[PDB]
This record gives C-alpha cells, structure tokens and sequence, in this order.
C-alpha cells in the first residue's frame, strides 16, 4: 500500500515530539522509573497532547 | 507567597475527542449506475450507427469515382 506509512508516520513524528519534550529523548525515554516518573510534565505539554488527539 | 503551578486540564476539563468510524456512504443505487452504463452504451451505439452508414456512402461515392476513371 505504501501510502499510509507516510500518512501515519507524519504523527508518530509528533508522537516522538511529545516524547521528547517530556524526556529529552525522541524513542529511548527512559521516563518511567521504578518508583513513578523522571519528571514532570512541561506546563504546555497537555493542551497539545489534546490538540493532537 | 506564591502557589502551585503544574501542568493541569483547564478548568471545565477538555472539549469531546471524537474517535469513532466514520466512513460515510457516497450513495448511489446499483440500478442507477447500470441503467447509466446502459444508456451511454446505447448513445454510443446510435452515433456510430449514423457515422458508419454516412462512412459506407462516402466510400461507395469514392469507389463510384474511381468507376469513373477506370476506362
């Protein structure tokens, strides 16, 4: 199909940017600790979770 | 002095996030679309049959020519 690849792969990028604005990195995250998270979200980051999904 | 300040919902929380399927019906009826086919088949059939009758007394007008000519 080969199509909807780039589609998709168009929001993954702003998935990744997500990432990385919580963590500083795009896939390897190492956010989740074993004692809850790293570190708190950036005071924007709901609302453009909400304007992506 | 100052307060708490975290990322947090607005007040009221989020708008609706639609995510059901949507994939809505463009419409129309098989009977149309064939009675459709039919009928352009059919104008089509009608033309040609003029053009090629037009064609056959062209080519005996021609061939009448050429009759003419032989001697």
């Amino acid at each position: 199909a080969m199509t909807p690849f780039f589609w998709m792969f168009e929001e993954r990028e702003k998935m990744f940017e997500f990432y990385e604005r919580v963590s500083g990195a795009r896939m390897h995250a190492a956010y989740i600790r074993p004692g809850g998270v790293h570190q708190d979200l950036p005071l924007g980051l709901l609302d453009d979770i909400y304007e992506f999904s | 002095a100052s307060k708490v300040k975290q990322d947090m919902p607005p007040p009221g929380g989020y708008g609706p996030i639609d995510y059901k399927r949507n994939l809505p019906r463009r419409g129309l009826s098989g009977y149309s679309m064939f009675a459709v086919g039919i009928g352009t088949l059919l104008f089509g059939y009608w033309s040609m049959m003029k053009w090629n009758r037009e064609r056959r007394r062209l080519q005996i007008e021609d061939f009448e020519a050429r009759i003419a000519l032989m001697p």
